[PDB]
């Protein structure tokens, strides 16, 4: 019924990365056709980033547009699911104003890694129904409730200070840390939401809690090494963690915090898990960011690195000099390098068949031949871009399954690069410049 | 365990007493006049007769310069700094970059420092307060010294105070069953919380609870405590522990780096010399090593003229793979190694060589062998070729793959079939730009 | 000066129950420890 | 045994220029040989400099790479002495972030013309025999005190007024102290606990070194000289409580009526007697790098009476001036070039590079049989000067590695075929032509 923040897509129905346990492709599963060579070459370095054993690793995906390379790596960041990190990236944003091109980069490769962190907890969260204080040091009560129970306290002095303070009240819900102290309101309860017909600039109505009123047990905690790098970098850094205005960490601080992790591994109080960092349009990384790579890719804790592009032999930008992909050859030695393959008529069939299923269209199979003649004669990506439209006619018609003549109309409305560029030449001097 | 690197194995320069080089020792295989050479610089470095003295690694891609450079790390051991960095971190975004370089050169410079500490810390079990017999002259009643009597889990003792303690006392508010310390340089207090054994008295309690120290009440220890220079120029430009509206204005504000003043450089210099002087401190004159040199522009470039001269730097190893390229920052200057002849002329070059066949074979089993892997003779032999045929990189990438489908076909072993097919898998550099040439019209 | 700690801490109320008191009952007064322990001096008092 | 900051370096042996009373340059003196013209005329503007009364002079250095520019202008720096304000920049060093060009030269300027202020202060300094401290059981805080100082031939009593007994109780000085009492200032300052009273004391507050009792007259004067460029009293001005940037590099674009208003200032204060302004120098080290820009500021910068003398060094042909498309000497613009004297620099012999050799053995502690000497001279011909200077220690290492006592000949060939020159690294490099990077 109602629309979520997050809907149909490009990339979207692809859930995986299909593949059988000994890592061989299936024809069409998990949303993907065909590219069985690329999806094995996936299957390898995904195993690879599981295992996490060995770092710096860099994978090259190149080809033609519109054959799946940012599709295998979408695909493959599904495969590897949550828990472990993956960070994507297109290349143009590490051209920041506020720190250099090598912080963008250094940031980008240290939220890549997480620590797990174990943590032993005790909390008390619940409904207070009832504060109660005397004067012989001061003495006093407060009662708390759940809907499983009511339960009272014999509190001390310091917490009597601090309920004053905060300025709880029958019907508030609270929480307090008893290791630590400190008390935390949460809002009112629904129950009593009528006790006041002006209320206060912000206060706000919450279910009282259940179960057993002080919980105690272990909890996991998962955290990029950026954020324990931004943390240290001043007196109140985290704020920055959401700001983004954080200026060029200094060095000695990364290098603590790697020796302090390192630590953490000996003694068993953390464990490091290896992440990812996808850079797409990796083409557009400057000559001295990319001979910054060539040092990143070294450390005893770096991501691997997948990278995409679309290049043939091109100038590398910040210099006059030709190369292939548009990368230095000191860095494409480090890499390794998987190659897509353009698709047949049979795969063009079974991707428009898979968007269709996504985007909840019904097609005649004379629309579906059509629609492939289309999308081999001109761009896949445009056919991809005819069935929305087909559909919206269809639906303007008042039929239900889009039919050749859907087809047409929308054919007819919207011009490809090809066709547009052709009717540009045959009015030039009417355009502007050239 | 720790993760694996490109360079993990590399694990000294393997020379014999007599400073000539062995085939294969310490991970490292061949290059032997190289190994020679930073044997040579190894000695210079640790002479600590000399500042300034330069050299660059010179050689193709993939031949072993920056792992001599990191051998040399090895031989120095942790003791004296090795400070890394790329020609591509000078361009900074806050400060400019001659003031980048001068910083780096100053992190290459360690001090190491050694002091007592002594402090008093333990639950407070008593406040005495003593008078004495009688009064001073027209006064009420006069106090000699506070007692107070501290408990840990080795013991108790009373120590004697003088009576200006007592205001202290009541501004940390202590009271009876608080563990607190004394700083014996200073005399100063401080409170750190009640002790763990009274948690138990209220149900809730505002306050974190302490565990009872152990040891003895009064502590002591020395320690050695070692900084760079940069850290004693960094610490002076902007200081800490304010209660002050500049200091915590200063700390609220985003913290920037600014372009420290020649002065303050001059100040820590003069001061520093006091102590070594005095024999209160040992300086340790380190390495820096500038890697992908060709990445600095002229401007750096001319001021490493400078900046190389000075009686203080430290040794400088820098790197290049370039061939007769144009210096950055200039439109038309070709040059040697992408670096001006002038600086050029103040470097002793060391020079780096191809691989022959049988050594590349040589280094894919010491790889195979710290990756943590195990080869069949018939697939290194395959493995060495491929080498040959492409780079030393591309043939030890194959490694980790080639076992990952090896243990999925369930084998302990590489064999000779598991390398054949990673080598379908993957491309290598040589072999991608053929397939972009035939293609170009397609990219 | 430092009045000293009673001898044992303060216990769970119901009979077999080993734990330390966390709170106490609303209703009935006694000294608890969990959920558990809070049903059965209820269904038992 | 011992190592200090400061160590063997490039130009370490230079100790002066080496000319006599009627200012001739001797053959080898002060760590300096050959090269007699140039030296001549380095004697001359150092003279000038010396003497004061004329500003804004400009001299430049100039001949071919690896031939003593640089090594003149660090004799000339140590003969001037430390006392005279010598300020050392590569071109390189003014293109900042923090402020404009034109800012930065303006600085470096500023900070080579010296006001030096000679101090006087009396202070009382004295062995604390006693404090008392009197406070109000409530009033209005008007505290009152006595203290009582000794020395080893005489002590005496001091009543002590309200603005001074907050210093003693914030320092925390106590019995048993030997402290320094600045009368004018009202600051205080400690030098450590005297031998004797320690022996009678409580749980430890202190624990650090002791010092001896003073000795004579209680009451003594201190004289301090201070030399404070123009530049740290423009930074003072800047701002109320502004020091910091003095040290931390932070004052930007200062106002240029602040400079107007202590250029006043300093006039007066001579005028007074109260301080003495010095003129110093300024070295600009490969002054080719700076920007047309930057020129065109010192054409008009340098005819203040506040500017001083100027030096430059430079190794350039008719090459084209940075930040433009025109070809001049010296990569400088005639502009400039015409507004200074130019001093030219000559090419090394047999005779005097051999000498050079001998006297860069003799700073880095090195003995080397005549046999030795020639070979190496030779290589320091075929092969630029500092080349073979870098030799000498590489030898010494590898004599010192087979426990050898003097370098000899098969050393330096030895270590002449495992560090390269240039000229054959550059002749490899042309046989791998496919296998290195970008040719
Ligand atoms: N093998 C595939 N299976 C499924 N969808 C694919 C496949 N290859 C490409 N696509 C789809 O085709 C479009 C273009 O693919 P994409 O990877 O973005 O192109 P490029 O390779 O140029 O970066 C996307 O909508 C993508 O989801
Ligand atoms: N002499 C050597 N002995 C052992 N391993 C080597 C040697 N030279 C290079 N390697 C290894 O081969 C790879 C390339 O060396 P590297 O130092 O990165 O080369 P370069 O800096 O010349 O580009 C690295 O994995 C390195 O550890
Ligand atoms: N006349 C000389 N007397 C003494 N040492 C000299 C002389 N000329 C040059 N040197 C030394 O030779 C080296 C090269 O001189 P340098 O000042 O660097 O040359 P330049 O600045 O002219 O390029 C330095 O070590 C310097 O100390
Ligand atoms: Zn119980």
């Amino acid at each position: 019924d109602v629309t979520r923040i997050e809907r149909i897509g490009a990339h979207s129905h692809i859930r995986g990365l299909g593949l059988d346990d000994a890592l061989e492709p299936r024809q069409a599963s998990q949303g993907m056709v065909g590219q069985l060579a690329a999806r094995r070459a996936a299957g390898v370095v995904l195993e690879m980033i599981r295992e996490g054993k060995i770092a710096g690793r860099a994978v090259l995906i190149a080809g033609q547009p519109g054959t799946g390379k940012t599709a295998i790596a979408m695909g493959m960041a599904q495969a590897l699911g949550p828990d472990t990190p993956f960070t994507a990236i297109a290349g143009s944003e590490i051209f920041s104003l506020e720190m250099s091109k090598t912080e963008a980069l250094t940031q980008a490769f240290r939220r890549s890694i997480g620590v797990r962190i174990k943590e032993e907890t005790e909390i008390i969260e619940g409904e207070v129904v009832e504060i109660q204080i005397d004067r012989p040091s001061k003495v006093g009560k407060l009662t708390l409730k759940t809907t499983e129970m009511e339960t009272i306290y014999d509190l001390g002095t310091k917490m009597i200070e601090s309920l004053t303070k905060d300025k709880v009240q029958a019907g508030d819900v609270i929480t307090i840390d008893k290791a630590t102290g400190k008390i935390s309101k949460l809002g009112r309860s629904f129950t009593r939401a009528r006790d006041y017909d002006a209320m206060g600039s912000q206060t706000k109505f919450v279910q009282c809690p259940d179960g057993e009123l002080q919980k105690r047990k272990e909890v996991v905690h998962t955290v990029s090494l950026h954020e324990i790098d931004v943390i240290n970098s001043r007196t109140q850094g985290f704020l920055a963690l959401f700001s983004g205005d954080t200026g060029e960490i200094k060095s000695e601080v990364r290098e603590q915090i790697n020796a302090k992790v390192a630590e953490w591994r000996e003694e068993g109080k953390a464990e490091i898990i290896p992440g990812v960092l996808f850079i797409d349009e990796v083409h557009m990384l400057d000559i001295e960011s990319f001979s910054f790579l060539n040092r990143a890719l070294e450390s005893d804790m770096a991501p691997v690195l997948i990278m995409a592009t679309n290049r043939g032999i091109t100038r590398i930008r910040g210099t006059s000099y030709q190369s292939p992909h548009g990368i230095p050859i000191d860095l494409l030695d480090r890499l390794l390098i998987v190659s897509t393959t353009p698709y047949s008529e049979k795969d063009t069939k079974q991707i428009l068949r898979i968007r269709c299923e996504e985007e909840d269209v019904e097609m005649s199979e004379d629309a579906y031949t059509v629609l492939t003649r289309i999308g081999l004669e001109t761009s896949l990506r445009y056919a991809i871009q005819l069935i929305t439209a087909a559909s919206l006619v269809c639906r303007k018609r008042k039929g239900t399954e889009v039919q050749v003549d859907d087809i047409k109309r929308v054919y007819s409305l919207f011009l490809d690069e090809s066709r547009s560029t052709q009717y540009m030449k045959e009015y030039q001097d009417a355009f502007l410049f050239n | 365990t720790q993760r694996i690197a490109s360079h993990s194995h590399v694990k000294g320069l393997g020379l014999d007493e007599s400073g000539l080089a062995k085939q294969a020792a310490s991970g490292l295989v061949g290059q032997e006049n190289a190994r020679e050479a930073c044997g040579v610089i190894v000695e210079l470095i640790k002479s600590k007769k000399m500042a300034g003295r330069a050299v660059l690694l010179a050689g193709p891609p993939g031949t072993g310069k920056t792992a001599l450079a990191l051998a040399i790390a090895q031989e120095l051991g942790s003791k004296v700094p090795f400070c890394p960095m790329v020609g591509s971190e000078v361009y900074s975004t806050e400060i400019k970059k001659t003031e980048v370089l001068m910083e780096n050169f100053r992190r290459a410079i360690g001090l190491r420092i050694k002091e007592t500490k002594e402090v008093y810390e333990g639950e407070v079990t008593e406040l005495t307060p003593c008078e004495t017999e009688n009064p001073m002259g027209g006064y009420g009643k006069t106090i000699s010294h506070v007692i107070i009597g501290l408990k840990t889990a080795k013991g108790t003792k009373q120590l004697k105070l003088d009576p200006s303690i007592f205001e202290s006392l009541q501004k940390e508010r202590v009271e009876a069953g608080d563990v607190i310390y004394i700083e014996a340089n200073s005399g100063a207090v401080k409170r750190q919380g009640r002790c763990d054994t009274y948690a138990t008295e209220f149900d809730l309690e505002a306050e974190e609870y302490v565990p009872l120290p152990k040891g003895d009440v009064h502590k002591k220890k020395e320690i050695i405590q070692d900084v760079t220079l940069h850290d004693l120029d960094v610490a002076n430009a902007r200081p800490q522990g304010g209660q002050d509206i500049l200091s915590m204005m200063g700390q609220l504000m985003k913290p920037k780096k600014t372009e420290i003043t020649d002065k303050l450089r001059g100040e820590i210099n003069k001061v520093v010399n006091k102590y070594i002087d005095q024999g209160i401190a040992e300086l340790v004159p380190g390495v820096l090593f500038v890697d992908e040199v060709h990445m600095l522009d002229i401007e750096c470039f001319t001021y490493l003229h400078r900046a190389l001269e000075s009686s203080i730097a430290p040794i400088v190893i820098f790197a290049s793979n370039r061939g007769n390229c144009v210096i950055r920052g200039t439109e038309d200057i070709t040059s040697p190694h992408g670096i001006p002849l002038d600086l050029l002329d103040r470097v002793m070059i060391i020079r780096t060589m191809l691989y022959t066949p049988q050594e590349m074979k040589q280094i894919i089993k010491i790889r195979a062998q710290t990756e943590g892997i195990n080869i069949s003779e018939e697939a290194l032999n395959h493995l060495g070729e491929i080498g040959t045929k492409t780079t030393l990189r591309y043939s030890v990438q194959l490694l980790t793959p080639a076992n990952l489908l090896a243990k999925i076909n369930g084998k302990d072993s590489i064999e000779k079939e598991h390398v054949e097919e990673i080598s379908e898998l993957f491309y290598d550099a040589k072999s991608s730009a053929k397939i972009l040439a035939d293609q170009q019209d397609k990219y | 000066q430092r009045p000293s700690p009673s001898g044992p801490p303060p216990r769970c109320s119901v009979p077999g129950c080993p734990h330390p008191r966390r709170y106490a009952c609303s209703r009935t007064g006694q000294a608890l420890c969990s959920l558990q322990c809070y049903r059965i001096n209820l269904q038992m008092r």
